[PDB]
Order: structure tokens, then C-alpha cells, then sequence
DNA sequence: CAAGACCAATCTTTACACTCTGTGAAGTTTTT
DNA sequence: CAAGACCAATCTTTACACTCTGTGAAGTTTTT
DNA sequence: CAAGACCAATCTTTACACTCTGTGAAGTTTTT
């Protein structure tokens, strides 16, 4: 490893911050304004006050502290190895021995040196950074020379991609200067001239005095190695300008060149820090700006084959292939694209970091589970997976009727704060591998789910019977097994009437279609109460059954009204003969039904037609209107009835659980059945192609209902108000996510 | 990238098979003979059709398919080439408030063959195909161009309905369109052409297209290579013109 | 309207570009080095000529044209509303009546003029500017009072986000004072001088004194009209400087700077472009570059509520709603969210536009179909679905299980190409409403169906019949309607089978499992090769039929060999007891089979043995292997019927198009499945988990292919080619779509 | 323009505590021949000079070749490479001291004097006449420094 | 009696080998 | 005989009203 | 009759020697 922990207190916007554990790629992901840079900016100030630069202290976090500390722990273990042992017998070798681990083997005696050197060598080196509140800087180590050589062993690259000089790349020569390391002490100023002047020369020496003569005329500073390293490598090599597929960078465009550039860099730090013990950690600000999502997609894959071409393990071996630790890559991405391709491709080696701004300010780091032991959702795994990571709060549900709700453009007009959550629907075996429950503090989410993968009721035997997923749940919830007591006694007390719910029976009226005195209601309260612990959330019914209630009748029927009087039109090229045809032989009165069902027909254009005609249309449809209002309230005893009827059709769900193909096949409620069906193939044909679940009917019945009810009511607080009376449940999941989001 | 044609391009992708029994026997490609060629008379125009079945025919197709479709051409000309039509050539004289017509009298006989070696000159290599007695590039001449019968005096000929005399055109006159163009923009005026049909638009308040001196140095400029301009033809308006119709 | 067409002829990247149908909102998308940004320049380049200045003139695209020319079509139907009314007599406006429309006027006669007076105006400026190779530029109007006014009426405003100074807000005021018009005549330096010494004095005089001094002090020159503006706000406003949230600019972050200086400045010039008759073209790069996607989506959703905010409609009226036309908004965006929530936030008022630089180099503009007459799939619409708009090849599926294998890592890796292409699963709704048929030639794609959904084979009847979907790709195949002859009699006679296929009867054998002669894959093929026009490609059979085939059940035996031998466990947590009392209770040979079941169970976690256990456990395991093989070749005659069973097991079809639950609804083929459930629950149980669609067989099924035949094989062309053959079905299917992909 | 070279300097300027743009203008001076000295001999001395085990740099210059996309050497940039290679030092310092820790005119002064002295000295052996043009010789020194400098 | 805080300067800090990768088997005044 | 191309300078170009939004009911030489 | 203006691409442009300095003794339409 490299770097085992960073820590700060009280500096910039952290109070106080530990990041550990660090992976061969760490990805740093989180919302705007949250600190992702200022770890930049502290670990840049801490390395240019290792190298005793002159810069300005940074700022304290809060000024009620009279210190801020950053601290650092480098991995020295491998370069212990390297330097301890006695084949390396060079200066470099010889400077690290007795800079770093001299003076610390030294305190050692014999028994406790030999378990050391014997054992797992496992050895860090932690240096502590003070800032006063008088500017001044206090080190826990006074020997200069020894934070010079950690800086030299452990460099830091910096790049910001934002402020990258597209067109001139010549900050990369630099960081590879801080690469790579060897020896210098045999090629001087003398020999390299010799051999110059003698392949440049139609005449010996001519060179090596014009050499001479420029170096008398000017006065110099002896060369650095980072200058000595870069002006060998710019000598050896064929070209110093970078030009990018064989077209000059400034006809180029720019995500083209960035994307080259930082392609380039990484591609040449990976390469040169295979043979070398110097092990740099370098940090991207935005490696995805200007750059499309294929082209970040493969900038990360290209990454990871170099990562993999070079990387040795027990299986893959041979030539080309090194056991050299890598280099500590972080880089802060907004990108889903990046954060999918880094995952899908490292694995195991890969770590997402999350930053969040609390509420008084401090930044809190937090690791989000980012690794999976499910082949089939790492190659499934697609760009929608990849968003859950950037969201705020997380709402799993089952099917795609609540997407089509929770997605409503003008439901979320009045709801603004539920605009930040974004809703994924989630199979079991999905929600059990993504594991929402490991971050829960990091990433706030939610799983909704129906009241029916818990209770299975059977009509035939009256009884309850508990699905696996509900012993599951209890199985987590009787926390009681190691404890001590608490305020729990509520708790236990609901798991054993939970269990003993098993054993009760519950009579059914109207052949099972309502419950003579169980309140459904009470027992999802008591389950929502009880298990808002597990940020599950159960619905009394389906979505269906959610959206149509006793309380929801009215606005439905005038939408029924409403597609009365609107989105049908005449099924005739000619109008006014067809619609006399249809007068004349059917009734208006005893055949309201048949003279409909040839006349209007559902159709999204509507050709325009004589005033005479409209007329005859309005009267037939305002007396079909009240056919229907008249039969519906005759066919049907209560409102209940009704409301059933309508939840059934759509495809919902009884007192019992009951579908309508599942009453179908178990054979009961026939009278029931047979009504709604014949409803449904005589006066309700209309409405039969958006019966369905996906037919879109939730999307226009939301929106009509929420136009309508703005028309009746101005204020925003007045609408959402009688939002949550219309809809008791939405409006409830909806306040509850908001009131989390907000917190 | 520009496209360069070799002895193996002309020997794998050109010739395929129509050529082989020469390039294996180091035989000279033959002339076009007049076997080959059936002479139609349509009006005073006379038309050069090759028979089908000869090879000639089919190393034209695949010279039209893979060589000549790859040289820059001017986009002044708006014929002959991929995605060039008749409707392109009159739009842009729509912003124009007079209009002027040109013709080139005999567009396709006039055009010298020397004109097409020093054209197609760049894009060929320099090489040898037939041991040290055909060129190449003389080759591929052979192939395009033909040798009128009827009038044996002006020599090799690109004649009418030869596959590949259109693009050929386009790109001997390449030099043409580059110099009208230079020219009009200079005077400010716009300026398209379709085969031989030149047509020309001042967007401005003048008489400079209704001028004779527009004619003189339109046809001073077309002897450059030895055109000629087909006065029969010449039109100008204001305001309004009529080119077959549109 | 504000500008009608923009037009570019060989400069910079474009040979020749028409852009034009601009709406409120212009969303540009493209790949990296398409010319997004050359609209920009050359747009840039056009205005800085119109006012005059001294600019290098821009490249030409190609050498051989003496031209590069650049035209704008300036909408200027309300500008002559404006001026021709006899009530606006001000000096701007009489400037703008002897500039523009004096002269054109001139031309037209009294009918003319009042037939364009009474009819729907309709006016436009057509300017022209010319590059020549000698570096001069010519217009097609001589008069430069013309040029500047133009320039005046429809401003240029220009930002690149990537470049903004985030610390110094100050380039907003100037463009601010670019937007407003009006008087300031009466305004001297006089009465303002006059009115601040009395009120700043505590004697009067001394103010007009010091202002006396310092303009004879200096030496300036008179302001121009947008510093006077400038000056007037900045006095009368509280405050210059600006902070974000109450916190000072360089305290926060870059992202949010940025994103709060694009939504100020939109804000600004969305508010004050209300009242005035100037339509100013704004253009902005990167509108998302360093922000989070809710921070993006939230820049979108504000600018969409300003734009609303001051919309008039029919419906709409009122104070404080106008019906002046919204400035030209292009941005050039790479990010999905921004996409995403212009789409579905403007629909009818948004244009998507795709740049793409073809094969020579020459970049294409083309519109992207974005408006949707579905509400919804506009609601259900996410970042799935807009993240298509920047694919380069979509390929829509129908299942699950081709997005498990298309998306396979191991199988991608051998196929880079197909890498780039996008799968998305479409429901026929869904693929109606996309309509990926409009752009083709913008995104190319293809639809990937079973065969299934054109002909339903019945065994009882021995009939083919037509699904509607057959009839209606053979309607839009008759082409013939009104058409001219071609190479198509082939097509023709290809239609007029597929419909006698109807008539015709074809006999099955075992029962309905087999085709006595009859060849569904010429069926196949003769379907694919015409119907590759409407780019459909129809699979012979289902997906798990693609994969397990009679070649195929070579490799795919081996893997059950090794799913025999890896993956199970012995079922006890006494190995050794255990083993010994199954060995003793169950024999050998004769009861292998319950032996395996009590002793070995799939388990993921693999505890070690001893080594007599390990011993035991092979010979049990290699006898079970036995046993299976010739049960296998002795229970079914043909490897047909063994490819058969294992299609029908995991879920397939038979050559039939028969699944296991329609074979056993409808009762045929009793013996097969009779044969299939005994395999099922007696020797295969440890795979019935497995049999599932959804299991993830698929993944576990390619990744062991792929590392098995890349150990017996090194060369990648190779084992490209072994792939080729062992699934001869998806390689030709990622084959095509990668050689579409390269063109 | 190469047999004639205009070497430009406004010294009011000048970006004291750099003297970068003394080296281009060096380029510009001198003529000699580059067929001989390619890529390979100079690497190859350079890994035989900088080496434990033979091979090494070779390899790494290698891999550094195989990992960038670059543009052939012009001349100019040879010539500054092979100088900046063959002397003892790159960065300048005035008498021992650092450039920023001197004054303005000082190091205005040694700049102009320096590049002055290396025109007049390197253009002896070629036929290449450079036209040097120095805006305010004088700007920030002192009347002694001045004449000293002429 | 005895004690934390004991100047600032002063010297090649960039790789080795077996292992092409791993690190190892005759004035005044002041101090006085 | 007659014709495209007929200098460069030279002057408040920023809103109005009814309509709080829409635009309207006694030297030489040269030209000579 | 005859004439100015006859594409744009396409290849190591950096020193030599005797002289340490001097350069030398079976569709429409268009072109047709
Ligand atoms: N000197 C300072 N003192 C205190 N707090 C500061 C200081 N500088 C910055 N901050 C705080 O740190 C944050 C600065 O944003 P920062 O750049 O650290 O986050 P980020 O996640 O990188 O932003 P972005 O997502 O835009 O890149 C803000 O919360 C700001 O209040
Ligand atoms: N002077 C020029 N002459 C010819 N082609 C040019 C010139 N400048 C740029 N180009 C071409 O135009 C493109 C430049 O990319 P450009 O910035 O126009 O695209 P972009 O889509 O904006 O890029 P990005 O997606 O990175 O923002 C390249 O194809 C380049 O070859």
C-alpha cells in the first residue's frame, strides 16, 4: 500500500475527518458544496509545507479552536524491505536507511527487531501538521531532512481538469521527472560533448568550442534531477510537441485534447511506476468535463486495461507483468458514466468515497458498498444503477405504475422537494445485492412495497398465513436475542401479536370480498409503525387501490365525464348521414347503449364537425351520462361496491388480496365478477383499452385531476392540502420523503 | 489523405481480372480499339458507347468506383458528382438580383488530353507496369480515353457516355472552377456550374452581368485551357430568368 | 421568430451546414470533435465582422474552393411591426425605418406594399459575408450603418463555461446592458451633479466643487450608450459585488459559482428581454460542466419556470405574462440530465440537434425527433431513455436475457467495437413512440425480435398464421403503390410468398416437437435479408435457443461437468460422519442418485475438508458424471432432442415456437415433458434454481465458454473465430452491428 | 527569414526572473549538421553510461516513445535540446545569487547583457546576419550601469 | 537548588542486481 | 464608340404610448 | 480572332573545409 489514513481537524470545511482503508482506485462522488476539493487543497498545502514552501496557512474550520491538524501515515513497509536488506548497498538506499528508518530500528532491542524482520512487516510513519491560530506551523517531527525524503518517496500529483492548458501539454514532462528514479553520477557535461561534437562536426572540435564559448558568455545554477531526467528523456526521445492523431492541437477540440491529455498522464504514471519503489498518489478534480459519456466510458477502460496488463496475480504471470504496488488514483467525478465503467471494470478495487455537507457545515466522509458478489448485476449493471449513487433519497418500489405516479410532472410541480428523490424499482434480488441498508446515513432510501408479500389471506380457510418475507423482517426485528432493556417493550409486544396474528381467522362477507370486523387499515399502521425502523413502508393495497378510494369517487367519475364528453369522436368519414342512420334505427332511449357504441368511438384526432351535429352529440352524451350514473348507482348497493369494482377492473386488489384473475381462478365472488365484466363489454367499452396497468390511464387521471382541482382552488397550500385529503396515501409517502430530504 | 494508386492498387483492386493475362505475360494494355466502341448519333451530337463485355468497360466501373470518387473536386461544380443536383445548381442564385447564363460550346469534346495526364498526375504514382515500356499512369489513360475515328486529327479523345468521362470532366475543369470562382468572388458575384452549363448572380444594384466586359474576361479566362463560350446561349436578366423551365 | 436559417459553406470544419426551424430552446448534442463549438466561432467570427473589427479570417474547410461564405437570415416580421406603426415616431425608431426597411419599401408598388401590409408579414434580411483566399472579405450589402444596426437589433451573447473567471461575476453587466433600450436625453451630468451636491453637503456647493475639480483634473471621452446604461443600474442598485447565499464568492465552491452565474444571468436575460423589441442570440458551451446531475437538472427545471413564468397563452392571460418572443437559446451540452430535463420540461418548444462529422470530415447537422404525443412516456421518461440520444449504435431488445448477454463483460472484451452500442430493452409501445425510424441515418439502430411475434404455428391445425405485425412490415414493404420499376421484382416475389405462407400447411413430428421438411432457418434468413431495409433482424428462435444449439452442447456439457464438480458442498457440518452415513445408507451404484442428494447441495461459501473427504467426494462426483452422461444418450435418441429438452427446460421453444407452459396448456408432447420433469426433479435437481430466465445462467454460461476456449485457444482472431462458430447466431448479430458501427 | 533573422526586444517587457527567451533567440544564430546524430546512438550511449544492468534505459525510453504521440524535432528545437543537454546548468543566476532575490534593473541588465554578448559571439563562425532591435537599452539602470553596458 | 526551551552553517537525497522484476534464497562613559 | 469598377469625411443609432404590454383599433527640367 | 488572370499537393532548407576563419589560391429531369 501507499497511504494508510489522512486525517483533519478543524481545517477548511472539516471539523474532523479520517479517510482509510484507500483501494488502487478511489472515486469520490457527492453533491456541490460539500468539501470533495478542499481534500485537494489540504493535502496540497501539506506537501507544499513539506517541502518548506512559503505559502499562506489555510483556514480554520471554526475559530473556537486554537489548533488545525493534518495528519499523514505513509506506508513505509516496502520501502523498509527495500533499503533493510543488504544487496542494496547504494547512496539512495544508503541516504533512506539513515534518514528514515535509522533512528527508529535504533530504539528496537534484538528480540523485538528479529519478530519484526521475521513476521508480517507492517511499519507507517505518521507526521502531524499544527496551525496555530498565530500562522505559525509545528511539526510532531524537527528533522527537515526527513519530511523532504517523504515528499521525494511518495510524491503528490495534482491535476485540475477545469484549468488544463489545452493546447500546450507541457506540465506532463514535470510529474514524470517525479517518477522515476536512477543513477546520474557517470554521465557528465564532458563525455556527452565529446561524443556531440564528434558525430556534429565536418571538422573535429568545432562543436566543443562552440560549446565552450556558450557556456563562458552565460552564468548558470547546476542542474536538479527532475531537470537533469526531463532534458535526457527530451534529447532521447523524437519529438517534444504532443500533437494528437496526427493533427496539431489547436485545430483539435477541446474534450478531445483534455481527454488525450489526462489519457496520456495516467497511461504514462502507470507504465513508469512499475520498476521503481517511489509510489505517487495522484488526484483528478473532473477526469469527465467536456467529455461525452462514450468517451469517459473510455478513458476509464482504457485505464483498466493498462491497470491489467500490468497487474500479476496467482493465475496470470510471466514477462510484462509486476507485482509493484500501485499508485493511489483519486479522482472527483459528477459523471455517472465514469462511476459505472470504474466499478464495472475494477471490482474489488475500486472504493467510492461520498461527501456530504451536514447541517452546520462540517464535511462527513462515508464509504458506499460499491462492490458485488452477483456476476449477473455486475454485467447488468447500466447506467440507471449508476445514478442511484448521485441521488439524495432513494424510493424502491415494485412495479411500473408507481414510476408512471411517483414520476408525474404535474404532481411534482407541487411537490418540489420530491423532485431531488429519484424512484427505481427494485426486484428482491436487486434490492438484496445493491444493499440500500450498508450507506442508510450516507444515501436516506426507502422500499414500498404492498401489504400482500406479507399476509397471504385464503378465502377458503379464513385464515392469514405469513410469507418468508415477513419471518424474514421478524427475524431482524427481534433485536432481543443479546440485548438489555429498553424502551422496547412496545416493540416486543408487536412482534408477538405479529406472530400470533398466524393462528386468528377472520370471517369474509359477500363470498370474500370485505372483512366483517378486521381493519386492514389498523394492522398496515401498526406494520408501517413498526417497521419504519427497516425503512419499509407497506401499503394497505395496490397502487390501483391507492389511487382509487371511497374519498377518490367523485373526481374519477367527472374523468369518466370528462372522457365522456372529449376524446371520442364519430367512427364515420361522414357525420351528419351516419349519425341520422344511427338515430333512426337506434332508439335513443331503449337503445342508449348499441346507438353509442356505433356512433362515438375513442379517437386522439378529432375532425370538426356541423353545429347541428355537435348538438345531436351533446344530447346523446349528456343522456348517456346519465344512463351510466343511474345504472352504476342502481348495480351497485353502496359506494364501496363501486369503488371495488373500478380497483378490480384496473387490475387491483380486494379487502382479501385478492386480484381479479386470481378471484377468477379460485372461483369466487361470481356475481361480482360477472357484473364488472359485464360493465366492461357493455356500457364501459370505451374505457377497455386503458383497463391495463400500463395503458397510462394513472399519468392521465393524475394530470386531469390536479388541473381540475387547481381550476377550483388558487392556493398552493389550499391544492396540496386537498392533495393529501383526496389522496391520504401518496400525499403521505410523498410528505415523508421531503421531510427526510430536507433534513 | 490524399489517394495514391501503386502497381499493386492497379494490379488487386483495379484490374481484379479484366487485366491479368497482361500483367502476367508483361503485355501492353492495348489501345480502345474500335471494336469495342459503337458510334450513336443523337441530333448533331455524336455518342461513344463500349460494349459491355469488353474489360475496358468493367476496369472503368471500378476505376469510377474507387479512384476517381476520391479526388477533391470545387463545389462550384454541381454535376456528375455524389449528391449534386440540378436544384443545388440554381439555389444559390436565389439571393441574386440579376442573372446571367454561360455555355461552354462542346464541353467534353474540347477538353485536352494532356490537360487529364497533368490532373490525374498527382494522385498516381510515378512507376513502371509493364516492365520498362508502359507507365501506369499511361495505363489508366488508356483505359478512360479513346481515339475518335471519325476525326483522327485532334487524336486521343474523352468522348461522350464513356462511364468515366463525367468525373474526369469535373476534375480537369477543377482548375477552371477554382479561377471563375476567385474571380466572381472578387467581383462579388455567386457563381455555380452544372457539366457545362455556367451560371452566375449579383446580389447587388448593378449592371455588371447585363456588361460585355463580364463576357470578355469569362471567355478570356476559359482560353486559359481552350474553351470556348457558346454565344448562341448567352443570357441576362434582372429580376427574373428562365433556364429551361425553372 | 428571431433568426430563420444559418448557413455555412467551406469554413472551419463545415462544407455546407444549414441550420434553421430554430425554437425557444436549441439543445446541441454530438460526439467529441464534431464542430459543436465551430458553430460558435463561425457565429462569433460573423458578429465580430459586423461590428467592424479587425479578425484573422477563419480557415477553410478545404483548399480547392476560393470561397468560404457565411449567411444570416434575420427575422425581421416584428422589427418592421414595430417601426412601420405611425404611433412609434422616436429617433431609434426612425433610425431603424431609414436604415432597414427604407430602400426595401422603396422597390415595391402600392399593391404590393398593401399586400404585404394586410396579409401575415412575413420579412426577412438575408446577409452575406465572403472569404476569398486572399484573406479579404466581401458583403452582399455595401452599407456598414445596415451591418451595425443588425448587430444592434439581435445581439450575440457568447459564453464558455469551461473558461469562466468563477471569482469575478463582472462579464454579466455587460451583457446586460446589450439587452435593454431606452431614452436618455434628459438625463444630463448636469441635474444629476446638482441633485447629489444636495443632497451630499453639509454646506452647498461642495460636491459640484469636487466634481469640477476631478473633470478638469482628467482628460476622457464621451460614454457610450451601454456604459451609460451600466452606469445607471450600478448606481441605482444596492449592491455591485456579488455572493452566493450570503457567502463570499471565493468561500464556495467552483461548481456552484459557475452554476449560479449561468442561472443569474439566464434569469437576467429572461426578465428583461420582456419589454424591448431586441431578440438577442445567446449561446452557451458546457452549460453542465462541474455539476452534480441534480444540479444540472435543477438549472434546467428554473429555466423552465422563468420561461413559464412570463409566457401568454390562450388559456394563460393576465398581469404580468407577455406574448414578446423569447431570445435564441443554443447550449452544447454532454450530459444526459441536461437532456433529459429540457425534453421533458419544454417538449414542443425544444430542438435536439446532432452534430456528426462523417467519413471525409465534413460535419452534419441533422434534428433528433424529441417531442413525444405520449404523456406518458414524457413522465415515465428518465435518464435511461434520454441517455440513447447520445448513443452511436442502438440496439433494441425485447427481454431481459439479451440485456444479461449483450452486456456481457468477457464478451465484450473480445468485441471492443460492439462495446460503443448501447442495448436497450423496448416494449413495442415503447419502440412506437421513440420512433428510431426518424433519425437512422443520425443514430443507426436495429430492432431485435424473435420470429415468433410474425407467425404463431399451430400444432393441432398444422397452420401457419400472421401476427399483425407481419401485415403491417409487409404494408410498409408493398412500396409498389405508387412507384416506378426497379431491381425490386426479387422484393416482390419475396412479398407475395410471405403472404401465400398463410394458405399453406406443414406436417410435425413427435408430437408437434420437429418439422418434417419444412426449414425455419430459410424461413429466418429469406425474413432477415428483406426485411433489413426496415433494419428488424428476427432470431430464428428465443434467446436461450441462440445459445444452447447442437454445437453448442459440447461446451455447455463440460460446464455442467464443472458446475458438478466446483460449486456444491457437502450439506452437514460434519463432513466426515456425514459422508460415512450416507455411504453406508445409500449404495454406490445402485442409489447414486439420493446418495448426491443428501450429500452435495449448491452452496456459494466452500469450507475445506480433509483430504479422504476431498477423495470421497470425487469418486462420488465423477460416478454421478458417469451415471448423467449415459443416462443422457440412453433416455433420448438424437443430441437433437437432448438440445431440445435443455432449450425447453431453461425456458426456450421448440422448432414450433412452442413453450414449456404452452406445451403443457395445450397437452401435447406428453412423453417430453413427462421425460423433462423426471430430468428436473430427480438428477438435475441442484440446476432447477438455475432454470429460470432471470437466474443469471446466461452470464455464469458465456464467462466459463469464454475462459475455457481462450485457455485452449491464444490467438484472438482465434478465438473470435471459435466464437464465431460455437454461436453462430449473436457473433453474426454483434458483427453487423460493429461493421455499422465503424462506417 | 532564416538567412536574415530579426531578434525583437522590448525591455520594458521583459519577464525578469525568467530568461527563457534567451535560448530561442540562440536557435535562431548558428548553422551545422544533424544526419549524423539520430535517436538510437544517443540512447544507446545513455543506457550504456546510466545503467547497473545494460538494457535498462533503452527499455524506458522505450516504453516513454510507446506511450506519447509527438511531432518530429524542428530545427531550432534541436539545437536548443542538444545545447541545454551539453552545458552544466539551465536556469540562470545572477554573480551566485537567484534571480528573484535580485533587483529589476540588475537583472534587466545582465539579460540584455548576456544575450548581447552571446549574438556578437556565436555570429562570427556563420554567414547567418541576424537584425537585432532593443527597445529602451536603459530602462531601470543606472547611469553607471548604462555606460558599463555600452 | 534545578529545569523544559540547547543558535545557524556545515558536505551529490535519487536503483541494484543473479532475479528484466523483486528488495532474497594623555580623555569621558559602559560592562566590571 | 461605350462600359461594370463612381474616393474618404461629413451629423446623438438606442422606447412609445391610451394599451404596464403590444407596435393598434533674369535659370534648368516636367506636365503642356 | 486572341489575351493578362495557368488550381492545390507533392519530397530533410540549416556548414565545409586545406584555411580554427574565410567561401579560395422498365421512370422523370439536367448537361447533351
Ligand atoms: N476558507 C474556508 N473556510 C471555511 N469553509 C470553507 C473555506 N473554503 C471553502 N469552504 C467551504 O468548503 C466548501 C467549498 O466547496 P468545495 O470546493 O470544497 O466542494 P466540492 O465538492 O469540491 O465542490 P464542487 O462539487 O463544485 O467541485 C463550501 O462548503 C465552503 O463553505
Ligand atoms: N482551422 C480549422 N480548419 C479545419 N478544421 C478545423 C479547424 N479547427 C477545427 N477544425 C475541425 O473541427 C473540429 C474541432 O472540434 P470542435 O470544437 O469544432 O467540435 P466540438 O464538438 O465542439 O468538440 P467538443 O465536443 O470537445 O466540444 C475537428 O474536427 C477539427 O478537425
Amino acid at each position: 500500500m501507499t497511504i494508510e489514513s489522512i486525517r483533519v481537524k478543524n481545517l477548511l470545511s472539516f471539523d474532523d475527518v479520517i479517510l482509510r482503508d484507500f483501494r488502487d482506485i478511489n472515486c469520490i462522488i457527492g453533491r456541490n458544496n460539500v468539501g470533495k476539493s478542499n481534500l485537494l487543497k489540504v493535502i496540497r498545502y501539506f506537501y507544499a509545507k513539506l517541502e518548506n514552501k512559503k505559502v499562506i496557512p489555510l483556514d480554520f474550520h471554526t475559530n473556537y479552536n486554537a489548533v488545525g491538524e493534518i495528519t499523514f501515515t505513509f506506508d513505509t513497509t516496502r520501502i523498509k524491505k527495500i533499503v533493510t536488506s543488504r544487496k542494496n548497498n547504494g547512496r539512495f538506499h544508503k541516504h533512506i536507511y539513515n534518514t528514515l528508518f535509522k533512528s527508529s530500528s535504533v530504539k528496537l532491542n534484538f528480540e523485538e527487531l528479529i519478530a519484526r524482520k521475521n513476521s508480517t512487516n507492517k511499519s507507517f510513519f505518521s507526521l502531524t501538521l499544527t496551525i496555530c491560530k498565530d500562522d505559525s506551523v509545528m511539526w510532531s517531527v524537527d528533522d527537515p531532512k526527513v519530511r523532504s525524503l517523504l515528499a521525494t518517496l511518495y510524491p503528490f500529483l495534482y491535476i485540475e481538469t477545469r484549468h488544463i492548458d489545452l493546447y500546450d501539454w507541457n506540465p506532463i514532462w514535470k510529474l514524470i521527472s517525479n517518477l522515476n528514479s536512477f543513477n546520474f553520477d557517470d554521465v557528465d557535461h564532458d563525455e556527452l560533448v565529446n561524443f556531440l561534437d564528434e558525430k556534429i562536426s565536418s571538422r573535429k572540435g568545432d562543436y566543443k568550442k562552440y560549446i565552450d564559448r556558450v557556456v563562458s558568455v552565460i552564468d548558470t545554477k547546476p542542474y536538479t534531477y527532475k531537470e537533469k531526467v526531463i532534458n535526457y528523456i527530451k534529447v532521447a526521445i523524437k519529438g517534444d510537441s504532443f500533437v494528437n492523431a496526427g493533427e496539431e492541437l489547436f485545430t483539435q477540440s477541446d474534450g478531445t485534447n483534455s481527454n488525450k491529455f489526462l489519457e496520456t498522464l495516467l497511461h504514462l504514471l502507470i507504465t513508469l511506476t512499475r520498476t521503481e519503489f517511489i509510489s505517487p498518489i495522484v488526484y483528478i478534480d473532473e477526469p469527465e468535463v467536456g467529455l461525452h459519456p462514450k468517451l469517459a466510458e473510455s478513458f476509464v477502460s482504457n485505464l483498466n486495461k493498462i491497470y491489467s496488463k500490468f497487474k500479476k496475480t496467482s493465475e496470470l504471470s510471466g514477462p510484462g507483468r509486476y507485482k509493484t504496488p500501485y499508485p493511489n488514483i483519486f479522482y472527483s467525478t459528477h459523471s455517472p458514466s465514469i462511476l459505472k465503467q470504474t466499478i464495472k471494470l475494477f471490482g474489488k478495487d475500486q472504493q467510492v468515497l461520498h461527501f456530504s455537507k451536514k447541517k452546520d457545515g462540517s464535511t462527513r466522509v462515508n464509504k458506499i458498498n460499491s462492490t458485488y458478489s452477483d456476476e449477473r448485476f455486475l454485467n447488468i449493471f447500466s447506467d440507471n444503477e449508476a445514478r442511484l449513487f448521485f441521488s439524495e433519497y432513494i424510493v424502491f418500489v415494485e412495479g411500473a405504475t408507481e414510476l408512471e405516479l411517483f414520476r408525474n410532472l404535474s404532481l411534482l410541480n407541487l411537490y418540489p422537494a420530491f423532485s431531488l428523490a429519484d424512484i427505481y424499482d427494485a426486484n428482491e434480488v436487486i434490492l438484496a445485492n445493491i444493499n440500500p441498508g450498508y450507506s442508510k446515513a450516507s444515501i436516506p432510501f426507502v422500499i414500498i412495497k404492498d401489504i400482500d408479500t406479507l399476509i397471504d389471506y385464503s378465502i377458503k380457510t379464513e385464515k392469514f398465513s405469513l410469507r418468508p418475507l415477513f419471518e424474514k423482517m421478524i427475524k431482524e426485528l427481534t433485536k432481543e436475542f443479546d440485548y438489555y432493556d429498553t424502551g422496547f417493550g412496545r416493540v416486543r409486544k408487536e412482534i408477538d401479536l405479529f406472530s400470533d396474528i398466524q393462528s386468528s381467522t377472520k370471517k369474509h362477507m359477500d363470498s370474500g370480498l370485505f372483512f366483517k370486523r378486521f381493519s386492514l387499515h389498523n394492522l398496515s399502521s401498526r406494520i408501517n409503525k413498526v417497521s419504519r425502523k427497516l425503512n419499509r413502508y407497506f401499503m394497505t393495497t395496490t397502487i390501483e387501490g391507492a389511487l382509487i378510494n371511497e374519498q377518490s369517487l367523485p373526481y374519477f367519475f367527472n374523468w369518466i365525464g370528462d372522457v365522456i364528453l372529449t376524446q371520442m369522436t364519430i367512427n364515420n368519414p361522414n357525420p351528419d348521414k351516419f349519425i341520422e342512420a344511427m338515430r333512426r334505427r337506434y332508439n335513443i332511449k331503449s337503445q342508449v347503449v348499441p346507438l353509442f357504441k356505433s356512433v362515438f368511438c375513442i379517437g386522439l384526432n378529432h375532425p370538426v364537425y356541423s353545429s347541428a351535429v355537435d348538438k345531436q352529440a351533446l344530447r346523446i352524451k349528456l343522456s348517456f351520462l346519465n344512463y351510466l350514473k343511474r345504472k352504476v348507482y342502481s348495480d351497485f348497493n353502496n359506494e364501496k361496491e363501486i369503488v371495488l369494482a373500478l380497483r378490480l377492473a384496473f387490475g387491483g386488489k380486494t379487502e382479501t388480496q385478492y386480484t381479479l384473475d386470481k378471484l377468477r381462478k379460485d372461483g369466487e365472488a361470481e356475481l361480482f365478477r360477472e357484473k364488472i365484466k359485464n360493465y366492461k363489454n357493455n356500457e364501459l367499452f370505451f374505457l377497455e383499452p386503458q383497463m391495463t396497468k400500463t395503458s397510462g390511464w394513472v399519468t392521465t387521471f393524475l394530470n386531469y385531476t390536479i388541473e381540475k382541482i387547481t381550476s377550483e382552488e388558487s392556493d398552493d397550500d389550499r391544492i396540496r392540502q386537498k392533495l393529501s385529503f383526496i389522496f391520504p396515501e401518496i400525499i403521505s409517502i410523498i410528505e415523508q420523503a421531503s421531510s427526510s430530504i430536507e433534513a | 489523405k490524399m489517394i495514391l494508386v501503386d502497381k499493386v492498387f492497379y494490379e488487386k483492386i483495379l484490374s481484379v481480372e479484366s487485366f491479368k493475362e497482361n500483367i502476367i505475360t508483361q503485355s501492353a494494355i492495348p489501345k480502345i480499339s474500335n471494336k469495342e466502341v459503337r458510334l450513336i448519333s443523337s441530333g448533331s451530337k455524336i455518342f461513344y458507347a463500349i460494349n459491355n463485355t469488353s474489360p475496358h468497360s468493367h476496369v472503368q466501373l471500378r476505376l469510377n468506383r474507387f479512384f476517381l470518387s476520391h479526388i477533391p473536386l470545387n463545389s462550384a461544380a454541381k454535376a456528375f458528382v455524389r449528391g449534386g443536383s440540378y436544384l443545388k445548381y440554381l439555389e444559390p442564385h436565389i439571393y441574386g438580383s440579376s442573372y446571367c447564363r454561360l455555355d461552354i460550346s462542346s464541353f467534353f469534346n474540347n477538353i485536352s488530353f494532356d490537360d487529364v495526364k497533368q490532373s490525374l498526375s498527382p494522385y498516381i504514382k510515378d512507376e513502371y507496369l509493364i516492365g520498362t515500356e508502359q507507365k501506369l499512369i499511361d495505363a489508366i489513360l488508356n483505359s478512360v480515353g479513346y481515339e475518335s475515328p471519325i476525326r483522327k486529327d485532334k487524336g486521343m479523345i474523352i468522348p461522350m457516355g464513356f462511364r468515366t468521362s463525367p468525373a474526369i470532366s469535373n476534375i480537369v475543369f477543377r482548375k477552371m472552377d477554382l479561377l471563375i470562382q476567385d474571380f466572381c468572388a472578387k467581383k462579388g458575384v455567386i457563381y455555380s456550374r452544372y457539366a457545362d452549363d455556367m451560371l452566375f448572380s449579383n446580389p447587388r444594384e448593378s449592371k455588371l452581368l447585363m456588361s460585355d466586359y463580364f463576357i470578355d474576361e469569362i471567355s478570356s479566362l476559359l482560353s486559359i485551357m481552350g474553351f470556348n463560350i457558346n454565344q448562341s446561349k448567352y443570357i441576362s436578366r434582372e429580376k427574373e430568368i428562365s433556364i429551361n423551365g425553372y
